[PDB]
Parts: C-alpha cells; structure tokens; sequence
C-alpha cells in the first residue's frame, strides 16, 4: 500500500520534477477520488442552467452522479443521484423540470430538495424517511458559476479560491447584468489522465505559443495570409495561487491570439467601445489593465477550466487513471448585442469543441502521452517541469499576486504540489490555508 | 428545433434520379476516404449551412428538446468561410490531429430523395456508418443520418451541397475528437 | 435450415427494386424516429415475426445452427403479442426505453423475389443496427432479414406478412433487445 | 486476502444493512470464484439437453468452460473443456453428438467419458492420469447440477427444505418435465447478486414501479394501468440452510393472467392436470393452486419462477458483469397447444427482449454504473423490510415465513454468501 | 492507391443495377458459406490483393500502402485461392469450424466503363461483421476494387481482380479466416 | 508482493510441470515488464529496415514505445519515444526518414541521435544533454537488430550462446547475408506471449499432428489428398545451454517444407550451388544444412523464426491476456528474382493473419486464454513431460543438447530460464 512517505516522493517542486506514475497508477487513482475529489470544490454548471423552480441538471462529482436542482426558495441543492434503498438512479434524464423525483425500481418518492417523502407499503413493512435517501453536497455559488463539495470540514469556496478571485472577474463581472450561459453542453471522452487537462489551462500558455495550435491559428487567419506572416504573441504574464493549485496566464497588448480565435467583432467588444470601457471601470478595485489583457486561460483546482476571452468553460470528469470526460459550455454577457452573442457561439463551436480547430489538437497530445505510460521504462524516470523557477514575484505593479512570465511552469509545480499535499495529508487542520 | 421522420414524397423519385443521387454520395465518400479535401470542399456551395446539433437524453414527453437549437452550442455549425479554415487545418502538415492522417470509411445507404420548390434542387435523406481508424489501435464508429439540400452542378460528381444537417447517434461523444467530415 | 437466398434468374425491374428498397428506407426512418405506432401499422394481422437463437456447431451438424419453430427464440410473435411490445416501448413508465435509445438501421443487400400471388414479394436484405443509449452505451447488431411484403395502399407501399431475422450472434452482447429489427 | 472478520463486516442481517462494495470489489470476486463457485451445486441444464449416447452441451461452472455429455450407460458426466497438455478447449461447439473428442492443438484424443484414449507419438506418464477434471453429477427430477468439491454435501442435502418449492415446478406429472429446444444467453453489465437476490426476495419491485409497462403489455388494448388490480396479499419464505428463498402472492389470479395468459393460467389452476398436481404434492400440505407469481433462487445462481417456468443460471464474468443462460420447462405429457403457449409467453416476457426482463435488467445496469463512484459505495443500503416479523409458526407454508413485501430471504442469501467465503472447511459449513 | 477514378460518363441505370445485384448475390454466397460457388466467380487471371497499411506523415504519404514487392495480408492468383478454398471448406480447418457468423454489408458500388465491351472496373465499400464462438466480435471496414467481366453465370459476372483496402494499421482481429 | 520462493514453484523442469497462473496472473505480468522485458535482448527488426541516415522505425520494447534510427556514423541508436518534458510521443509515424525529431506539444527539438538540441523560449525562461529520451543498448547478430535497457546484462553474443549455430542456418547461408522483404505485418491476438514463444521454441508437435492439417492441404496438389502425404516423424530438438532458447527441425523429410514453400524454394534450400555454399559456411559445427527441413526457433523471450520458411517475428506483450504480433520475411541478398518472389508469395499465403497456417494458430491460443479465466482451469498443472530424459550433450550430427523433434525439453528450459529471470534480482547469479 502507498505510504505517505512514498506519496511525497512523487512530486518535487524544488527540483521541478514529476514522477510519471502519478498519471497511470490504478491504486493512486482510487486514492484521488477519496482525497481530492471527495474533498474538493467542483464545478457543476451555471445558475442559468437551472433558472426556474424545479429545474435540474444531471451531472457528476468525480465518478459519483449528482442532481443539481433549483429550490422553491430560489437556492440550489446538490444530492447524490442514487436511491439509498438498493442504489438505483433517481433522476434519469440529462436536464429538465421536475415537480418531484421518483425511483423507478421500488418507487421511493423524493421532493425536489432530495428528501424521501414517500415509501410504498411503508405501513405493511418498516424507520424514518427524514434520515434516508441520497447523501447531500455543500453548494456554493460564485458570480453565476455553481460549485459543490462533499466534505463538511473543507474551507468555504471564497477561502478556497482566495487570491485567484480577481482573475475570474475578467470573464464574470464585466457587467452588472452578469453572465448567462449559451444553450448547450458539449460532452466528449478523452483517454487521458485529468491532470494533463487541468495543468494545461492552469499554466500552459507555452503550448499555445509554440507548436500545438499552428494549424488552429491558420484556420482563423485571413485566407490571403500564411503562417509565417501571422505573428505569435510573446509578451504577457502568469499567476500562481497563494493556496490551492490555481493559476492563470495571459498575453498583454498583443491581440493576435484573440483575433485568430474569436474574430474582429468580438475582439472589438472586448477591447474598444462603450461595453469594453464599462468593464474597465467595474474592475477598478483590482487596478488591472483588462482592455490590454487579450487571450487568457485559467484553472480552478482541481477541474474547473476556462478561457476569459473565448468564454469557453469546462469541467474535466475523471474516469479512471487513463480516461476523462469533458463537459463544456459557453458564457456571454446578459446584455451583449445579438450579433455579439451569435459570434461568441459560432467561434466557440469553430474552435473549442470535439471538432474545434483548436481543441482537436490538445486531445491529440494528451492521448499519445497516456499510451506511452503503459510501458515500464516510460514510468522509470521523472519528467521536466522547471520553467521560470525562482523567477515569479508577488510584488507586481500591473497585476495582484504571485506573477511570472507567460511561458512558465510555476503554476504547474504549484498544482502538482497540492495534488501531493491532498494525497498525503489526511486531515483538514493541516491542509487549510 | 426538433426532428421527426423524414417527409418522403408519396411518389418515389425516378429510378434514373435515385441512382444519380446514390452514385454522387458514393463519389463524395471516395473523396473523403482518400483525403482529397480540396476536391470535397469544391462541392460546397457558397450558401452552405453545415450543422450537427447536440443530442441529449430526454423523457418521452420532453421529446421536442432532444436536439440543440440554432442559438445553442453544437458539434458543427458552419458557413463557407468557417469550413474553408477547417479545410486549411486538415491539409496542414502541422495539423497534428490529422498528421499522420486517420483512415476513414463512409458507408452510405438508405437514400431518400425529395424534390424542392426549386428545379434541379433536391432535399435528400440518408443513413451512414463512419468507421474511423487512426494511429495504432484507435477505432471510433459513428452512425447517423444526413439531411441534405443538393443542387445539380457541372462538376465531376453531378451535384453540389447547399445544406447539410447531420443527426448523430450519440449524446456524449465517444471519440476524443471529430477531426473528420460527415 | 435457411441457407442461401434462392434469388430469381431474371432481376426485378428497376421500378420494383426501387419500390422495395425505398420501403425499407422508409421503415428504418420510422423506427429511427421512434414512430412505433406508424411502424406497427405495417404489420399484417397474420404476421409472424421470428428471430431464432443461434448456436456454435461443427460442420458435422450444420443443419442445427438455427433453432426450430418449436424451440425458444429471441422473438416469436403474433400481431397481438407484437402490440404488447409496442405498448411497453411507447409507455412513459417503460424504463428500458424512457429515456429512449438512439438507433440507426442501415439497410443494404436487397434481393427481391416474386411469389405465386400478384402484388406479393419475398425479400432478402442485410442490416447493421447501431444502438446508443444512456451516456456511453453502444450495441452494434448485424444480420439478415427475410420478409414477405404485400403491396398496400399505406404510407410505405407495402405491408409486412412475415419477418425472420437471422442475427450474427451466439450470446447476445447487448443487455436487452429493446429495439425492433 | 480479505480477513474472515472483515468479510463478516460486509453483511449484517441483524441490523438490515448491506455494504455496496460487495457488488463492485474485484478482490472479493476472485475469492467468490474459489470459495463460492468452486464448491456449490450449479445448474448446467436439463436431462433432455442430451438424451442419447454421445450428446453433449458445452456450458459453464463460473468461468470454467465445462462440458456435459450423455454416456452409453445413461450417465451424464461433466468434465473441464480443457486439455491438460497446453489448456486448449476439447469441445469446440455449443451442442451436438460426438463419437470421440479430439483436441485440435496436438491431437490428444478422448472418448465421450472424458478419458484420454490416444496420444500421438506417445511411444516416442499414464494415459488415464492426464484426463480432464471430472465434476460430481447429481440430478433433481430432470435438473442436472454439478460440483467440483468431493467434501461438499450431496444434492438432496444441499437443497433441503426448499425441495417442496421446486416440486411445484418439476413434479406435477409422473412423466416429468422436458426442456423446450433452445437456450438463450445474454450479457448484463451488473453483479450476479442483484439478479440472485431479486428472484430470491424481491416481489416489492413487481408490486410497485418496475413492471408497470410489462403489466400494460399483457393487458387488453382497451385496458390501462388504472384498471389493473394491485396485488397486496402474500408471504415470503427463507430456507433453513443453503442461501435459498421465495416470495409469492395469495389469492391474486389477475397477476398470473397478465404474465402467462388464459390457457396457461387455466392449466396451472383448474382441471385434470392442475388437480393431479395438488394431490401429488399433497404430502407437503401446501395450497398449491392458490399460489401465483412465485419467484425462487437456488443458491448461488440458479433462479426460476414456478408457474411461469422460466429457468436461468447467472454466470460470474467479473464483479461488474454477468451472462444469463435461460431455457423453459414444460411437462412431458402436456398438450401440444399448452407447450406452444408456454414457449410463446416465455419469449414474450422473459428473454433479452422480454417485456418484463427488459425492466428487471435496466435497474441493475444503472445501479452498477452508479457504484463506480467512491461516495456511492460509502454509505449502507436499506435492507430492513419486515425486520423481525418473520415467525416460523404459520399454518399454511413450512419453514420461515413473512409478509410478501419484505427482505427476509434476501438476508438469508447474503448470510450464506458471507459464510461460504468466511468458512474454509465443510465441517462448519453444514 | 488514390481516389477511385470513376467514369464521368455516369454508368447506365440498367448496368448499375446488375452490378450491385451481383455483389449482393456474392455477399449472400459468402455469408452462407457456399465457398464452392463463390470461387467459381474468379477467372484464371485473378489477382486477390490486400496490402498492409501504415501510419505516415503527410510528407511521406506515398508510402502508406505496401508495394508489389512487399509482404501483405493477401496476394493471391488462381492456384493460391484454390488452396484456401480447400482449407476453408475443410473439416480440419478449425479457424472456420465451428463456422463464423459473418455479415457482408455492401454499398457504395461504383461501376466503371472501360474501352472493352463487357468489362467494367468496380469499386465498393464494405463493413464486415464477424462474430464467432461465444463473444468474439470483429468489425472490419474498407473498400474493394475489382475488374468484373460479363459472364453467362448464375450471378451474371466473373471476378478477374480484387484489391481490398482495409481501414486498419495493426489488425485488431486475431486472424483473417473470412473472405473479403 | 511475489516472494522469490513462489516463483520457483511455478515451473518444475524435473517433473515437466506448469502452473497455469503464469499465463493469466496480473501481478506476474507487471513483474515480467521489469524482470524479463526490462533487461532482455529484444528483436526490433533488421538492419535493412533502416538502411540510410535518419531512417527510423517506431517499434516496442515490451510496452515501451521506441525509435530505432540509423546514424551519420552508420550505427543504429534506440531511444524511448517519449518527450521527457511532458511525455509526448516524439516520433508519431511508423516508419520513414527524419532530419530531426520535434515534440508536437511545446516544440522541443531533437536530432536523429535522440539528443535535445532546441527548447523554445529557453533564454527567456537545466542541461539539454541530460534530458534526451532514454537510450537502449543496441547489438546485431548477422543482420538482426536487438536492444536492451540493462547496462549490467550480458552482451548479445554471450546471451545467445550455442543457439547461434541454429540461428546461422537462416542468417549465415551466404556472405552477402540476409535482407528483409518490405512490409511489417501486425495483428493482435488475445493470448499471452509465452504460448507463442513456446510454439516456435519447442512445439513442432503441433504441426505434425492436427493444427496444420488444413494448411498442409492448401499447399498440396489438387489431385492429391492428406492420406498420400506422409506425416513427418523423424527429426531433432535443440536446447540452449543457457537462456531458454530452443529449436526443432525434421531430418530428410521434405513433405513439411514442400507444402509450405513449394518446389522452387525447396530446390534452392536443399540443392545446387547455393545450398552447397550454405553447408560450406556452416561446417564450423559439422551440421548438415541440406538434411534439415522446416526448422523452428525462439530466441528468449519474444523473438521467433522458421529458418526454412524464413518468417521472423516479435511478440509484443500488452498485459497478461493479449499480444501484438509483428512479423516480417527474410531472403538471401544474392538469391535470384524468381526465388525472392516465391518467398514473398508463399509467406503471404501461409503465415500472415490470413495465412492458411497462421489462421489455426491464433484460434487455438485465443481459446486457451479464455478458458484460463476459470478457477479450475488454473488449479491443476499443465503437461510438459514429452521427451523427458531422452536428450544428451554429444551428437555427431548436432551440437549442444539434442533430443527428439516431438519432445518438449526446449520448452521446459524456456520456462526454467523465465523462472530464473523472474526470481533472481541480480545478474551476479543469472549470468553464465
Ligand atoms: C490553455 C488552453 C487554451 C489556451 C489558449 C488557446 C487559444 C488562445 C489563447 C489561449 C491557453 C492555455
Ligand atoms: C512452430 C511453428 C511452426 C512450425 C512449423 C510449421 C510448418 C512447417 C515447419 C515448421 C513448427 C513449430
Ligand atoms: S431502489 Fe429506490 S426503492 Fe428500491
Ligand atoms: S493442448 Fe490438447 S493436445 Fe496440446
Ligand atoms: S511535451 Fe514535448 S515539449 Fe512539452
Ligand atoms: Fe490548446
Ligand atoms: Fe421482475
Ligand atoms: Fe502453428
């Protein structure tokens, strides 16, 4: 059995080394579900997914299926999609509106809150209904986004997010009207470990600025333009969370990235005009040059990843050490013009979906990485994560927090250190910030 | 934004015309399965709408909500200009998803032909199995139907494509990508 | 035994070949869009709908591959029993198919044979049936169908007098046969 | 290895709680194959599956390829479908008639008894020493069971007090039963204990929501669920020793009619054949003609519904999967019209496409899927139903008896399960 | 191998029909294991070829298929096919005894007009579903390129060339006991 | 944990017994990756696969993806196909020519030697010479390319030992040497490697009895049948003094080879100046190469060949329950055009996935592994007693330990060597 000593010898942020066994080991994964997922704050979706009373969304927390459902008091509850009689699924559609939920096996009946309200033949047999039925999850919201956690001793979402908050507001708090999700949730299966996907959106601008997306940029650039004529952005910054494993990277003053992905109309909306400058004032407390911020990525540990410029957001659902499910959707400002919404929608489909000219290539890399790790020698020696080590500083005038160069792996090392920390430390008294 | 049984004409299309549509699809399948992307892209008319809606698990009563709508995210929702960029990507030798290329087979059957309000324009229904094999052992099998609007054309295939909607038999995509054309 | 389809020396006219192929394409469109009552209407009151069990046999025993008319089968149905199945599949409380599966019936290899009765034809065909359900469940079926089709003033041009499906499976790899073949 | 005290921690019949991990854990299944399946009596079929010398049926004994074959002296011995040379399958086909079995790999020849008779170039070690491993063969009125363990008690001793409950299905005529031609097999991605327990103790599913569409299927087209009568009267049996159990309805004719139809309900309840069955089983003192919708499980994986007369074996295939092997029994002398009715209705209801079976299996599949999650295996499942209300002094039915909607037989199945892999030797397991 | 060079003079409906019907007739023969009659459809000068297929970078695309001096899955004349038929019908051919349950679903049939009367090059797509033993399922997809010469036989045509282009690099099946 | 005592009990070479768990156990497989595959000499192919500078072949060492690539200095280097940055595959195609290798993920550039030369934004954000893909030892035997991870393992020549003269039968017939016919056929069999390793090592017994009855019928004239075709009997079986290598051949019986390879290939192999030059070159142990017909050999653990037929393969493991068969064909570089073509035709006809011989092979192997899921199928030992105590080390015809062709002494020694490799941690005891 994996001893805490051995778990600490898997990740080393000092040497900047990663043991490849963290992505492949079956017994390590079984521990992840308990130590990470069963204790973390996990994305389930947006508030606009469940607007009216009784509206529900069938989703996951790790490998555990859950129902997220809007309550009559306008709150939102999350409970395990499992009947505590003999384990049957309580809610059997992806989404919709429920007056009540009813288990199809033996007909145990539940209210929209997830409470057991009726048991057939409860007088002939049997016991208190108020005590039975699906385990409940803690629910916390953050400016439209809905999060959930099982562990009662875990920190609150606000404390969980901490220093990472202002970097989310670039996407979320542009208008007092707030964000609304475009209809649709794309879902697809990738045979790779969840850490690869999580790390990429956390720290890896480096893949976007080099080789991975040379063809994606080619797809969005003017037909008269060639790759050598297109100019890759090079300047920008990266962020590592004070605690958690969170991080974000972005380009500064170089709209070449955003323009190729999103097009001119969207790039204008983001940087020039009445709405773009209104966002600048609203994010006045941070003191960030939001208009100059073009092309941004972010991961909230462990599985909440999003691109504030593109407005694509997704949860990575784990399916063993060799597989994940991507559940992705798109956000728009509530009051953004009809043409702008249509452009956000078209360009997200074009770039960041299973068939997206950008997303096609990310899941090519991750897949080939996992295959290799089946071999013995492939897991024998550490991998390299040493970029920008001892180079990121907290006292930055332009941006708040621990800031480095755009091509760094400081957030990467910070993510894997907290993976090691959750995997090793059993109690919250030690883990909490 | 729902789909139901294709509305076939009570008078079945002429045997000559039925054959022409069938052969056209066999030729289209040939171009794609042999990675002649430029020749395939030439088939797309300037007013092309290339649409593949998301598909969800719904109760029988909520049947009208099974497919995503024209203001929802989709797997594909394309114009000539967006398709152009996709063709530019798939032919690019730094386009990693299709370099090395996949090995595909588009098997086409169940061809149903309907005339439209425009002469030499046809609304076409068809079924397909798309078998995709790439790298060493990767196999992705797709099945679905295509709803096409075809126009007679003076090309080597006999027709061009004005609209295409693909109804895919999947909710969650079981493939890691959709680097292929349907 | 069933063995090779006794195909007629003279090929069916291009009109009849089209009509029967178009019938199967139409039937598949009904099934694939869950138009179960519309599909059921194709079945004649004297329908026999049959899918024998198939076993692994040595060459010395080739005659015993398919189960007989007095043996258990995957399907052995009359108009009445078939309608019971339609009731179940269309029921809001039929859990196997609510939410419904997503199916594709790909039809090919259509060989048309005439009968001794006018307006009546015996047909051989091949199919692949792709079934996707829940989140990630996929079941693929393949086989042949042997039908007696009568010309009919209905929506499809023919009604189904008899159906035998020979399925390319020993043990069923699928947990159910909630679909119609 | 799972410690015998940790195994005893999984199932608690006193509290009425079950550990979900029993349905999912890979290491528990490995123990199952050795401890549970390697020493139980397991159904391979019926005597009519092979009535003549040389007739064989390739079947399974929990992952073991096994072959059962009729002999010249009317015996039906069962051996491993494995050639001890390099492990090749001896018999390649599901069923048929053999003169001799020849391995395709190196040509080791065998008679129909299993004995090694010819080894190519053996003159260039005893022939009788290296034949496939023979199982113990024991029959119960046509039903052929097998067991690897020489220490295991005989068939009659094993079945015990639940024999009268099998006698409801197998001993209605002096002619005996005959298995209809054909054996259906299909794969269910669920644990075998869901399938075993349901046929053992779960009438509650059929009396509530699971089979609403199946009832609708067997009811007239003008009639809907609002006109179907909801059954509430009946009892539940628990076996003394073996892991067997039963449940049935009392005085509800409409339940059987919706499943099996008019002619078979008549045949089971009224007339010369039905009355002859009440006098033949009269020694048990059981009101057999008022018994409807009964379900039964012979431990571990032999389950059937008397009246309906579908019979199946659930095959192990891992913790997350099973193979269901089902056939139908009819009485030998039964009219040609009744045999055709029994055949047609079993196909209609209890097959891979069956209007009842579909919904049975759909529950299990979705349960197994949910148990992939960590938290879904964390809390106990409710198994209390009728807790302590099963007293042994009922005037109608022998043994331990409770109300039909209870889980007393369920706790008896899991109790013996726990025991059959926490106790190594037969000296205590009796 | 490149895109099949279909005739721009779209083949006659009359002939289009009998070519497709032939393949369906042929498919019926193969799935019902009438090997004796299926072999008879092959002319003396027949070439039964199924090349190996490899993963190649775009710049090395010409080397995707194995050449006529390379190893392959199949590369058969008349006397080589004859031998296989003798084995596949044999009682001591245990790869096909117990027989496999197969489906030859055939579509995408394109018939090509050559200068020679009664000779037409024919392309077809296929999916081959192979089930054998208890739970083995092998799924094959690909295309078949043939010549076909008009003959006075039960099926109406004879095969004088068959190239099978399979959609696989590594073969996911344990063997090729079936015919394509 | 598997204790060293437990391993030794799995194989009994004295009683000719086999514990069937070795084909099925998951934990034994993962040990095999380390103890066997992580330190054995493994066939990657032939020198002719990579004839020029930059020419590469993506292959495997066990489950480890590797690149075998010819260098400027005409040497062959083998490295792990794994970007040591984040694990990405560096070489993403099967075979071809490279001037460089670039990681598609973040653009780390490598030279054909496997040296890291460029890292994008290195100056803006550690030594490249230390971060190249892991290298393997590379050695060749008369055309065949082998590789090994373990620096402490013996060299290829010592690894092979006296099994070399039987390898020479195929590889050393002419000074010009062997050259591979184009094409590497690959297919997946759900059986464990050892079944196939064994067959080509010792099991001639299967070809002379029942398995290849049908493949023989395919290579026999139409007018003639199975009765009028004697069933080879006389011949010998060899065991290597160390390493679990083994071979087998018929003596003076052309019926086995004639069926497979035809009249023209047999004539080349047994008659004329070429077969005389072959016996001339192999006179170092005084073994008649003319009389040796239809040979089979396995080099431990996963290399297998049939000297007369000239097919050669590697069994790639993919867990306890599946393998990938990677096979190719060898010919003498100086042989005539008709002879080479006949070799090509008859190998495609007979030993590929659809080969009239190979079809039946997998069919048997698939079935065994399926049965091995059973507990009772894994309870009692298997038989490997054929030819026990009927072999000595001193024959005027053949060198080394030689027994009867239908024996299983070579098989016993293969498992014996496997047993030793699994249980002995240090090469200080394992080496000869
Ligand atoms: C992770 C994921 C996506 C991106 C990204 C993609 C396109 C444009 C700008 C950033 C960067 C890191
Ligand atoms: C193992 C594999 C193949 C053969 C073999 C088969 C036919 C002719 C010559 C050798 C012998 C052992
Ligand atoms: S499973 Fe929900 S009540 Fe039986
Ligand atoms: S395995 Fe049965 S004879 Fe070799
Ligand atoms: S993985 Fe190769 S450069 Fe990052
Ligand atoms: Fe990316
Ligand atoms: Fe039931
Ligand atoms: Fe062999």
């Amino acid at each position: 059995n994996w001893t805490p000593e051995a778990i600490r010898g898997l990740v080393d942020q000092e040497k900047g080394l990663l043991d490849p066994r963290i992505y492949a080991d079956q017994s390590l994964y079984e521990l992840e579900l308990e130590r990470v997922f069963g204790r973390s704050w996990l994305l389930l979706g947006h508030e606009s997914h469940v607007p009216e009373t009784g509206d529900f969304l069938a989703t996951y927390m790790g490998e555990d299926p859950v129902v997220m459902v809007r309550q009559k008091d306008k709150s939102i509850k999350v409970f395990l999609n499992q009947c505590r009689h003999r384990g049957m699924r309580i809610c059997r559609s992806d989404a919709g509106n429920a007056k009540a939920f009813t288990c199809s096996y033996h007909g145990w009946a539940y209210d929209i809150a997830g409470k057991l309200v009726n048991v057939p033949f409860e007088k002939e047999a049997f016991f208190d209904k108020a005590e039975w039925g699906p385990l409940q999850a803690r629910v916390a919201t953050y400016k439209g986004l809905v999060f959930a956690n099982w562990d009662v001793q875990a920190p609150d979402l606000e404390t969980y997010l901490g220093d990472a908050r202002p970097y989310m507001d670039v996407m979320l708090d542009r208008t007092p009207a707030g964000t609304v999700a475009i209809g649709g949730m794309q879902k697809w299966v990738i045979p790779c470990n969840w850490k690869f996907a999580a790390e990429q959106f956390c720290s890896d601008m480096y893949h976007a600025g080099t080789t991975t997306h040379l063809s994606g940029i080619l797809a969005g650039i003017p037909p008269e333009m060639d790759l050598s004529q297109a100019q890759i952005p090079t300047k920008g910054n990266q962020f590592r969370a004070a605690w958690g494993g969170h991080g974000s990277g972005w380009y500064v003053d170089e709209p070449g990235s955003l323009l190729a992905v999103m097009g001119p109309k969207v790039t204008q909306y983001w940087t020039e005009g009445p709405a773009a400058e209104l966002a600048e004032q609203r994010l006045g407390h941070t003191g960030m040059p939001v208009r100059r911020m073009v092309g941004q990525h972010m991961t909230i540990f462990p599985t909440c990843s999003f691109l504030p410029g593109i407005n694509t957001i997704r949860t990575w659902h784990p399916r063993g050490p060799n597989e994940i499910e991507v559940w992705a959707f798109t956000l728009v400002d509530a009051d953004a013009p009809a043409e702008i919404k249509e452009e956000y929608r078209r360009h997200n489909i074009r770039n960041f979906s299973a068939g997206g000219v950008f997303e096609q290539d990310d899941g090519e890399n991750w897949v080939e990485i996992q295959k290799g790790l089946r071999g013995y020698k492939a897991k024998s020696q550490p991998l390299n994560a040493q970029m920008g080590l001892g180079r990121s500083q907290t006292g930055h005038p332009d941006f708040p927090g621990n800031v480095g160069y755009v091509y760094a792996e400081e957030a990467a090392r910070g993510m894997y250190h907290h993976w090691m920390r959750m995997m090793s430390e059993p109690s919250w008294a030690t883990l909490k910030p | 934004h729902f789909f139901k049984t294709f509305e076939w004409p009570s008078k079945a299309a002429g045997l000559e015309l039925q054959n022409e549509i069938e052969q056209f699809y066999y030729r289209e399948a040939q171009l794609l399965d042999h990675r002649a992307y430029e020749a395939w892209f030439a088939l797309l008319d300037k007013d092309i709408h290339y649409f593949m809606p998301l598909r969800t698990n719904r109760m029988i009563r909520e049947g009208e909500l099974e497919y995503s709508g024209d203001q929802d995210l989709a797997h594909f929702d394309e114009t000539h200009e967006t398709m152009y960029g996709r063709i530019r990507k798939v032919t690019s030798d730094v386009g990693w998803a299709e370099n090395p290329p996949s090995r595909t087979r588009h098997l086409v059957s169940n061809v149903i032909v309907k005339e439209t309000a425009t002469p030499d324009t046809f609304e076409v229904n068809s079924a397909f199995i798309l078998y995709r094999n790439r790298l060493e052992r990767q196999v992705d099998i797709f099945a679905g139907e295509r709803r096409d609007v075809l126009r007679r054309a003076d090309n080597n295939l006999g027709f061009s494509i004005a609209k295409r909607t693909i109804l895919l038999d999947a909710s969650t995509l079981l493939s890691n990508n959709l680097s292929m054309f349907f």
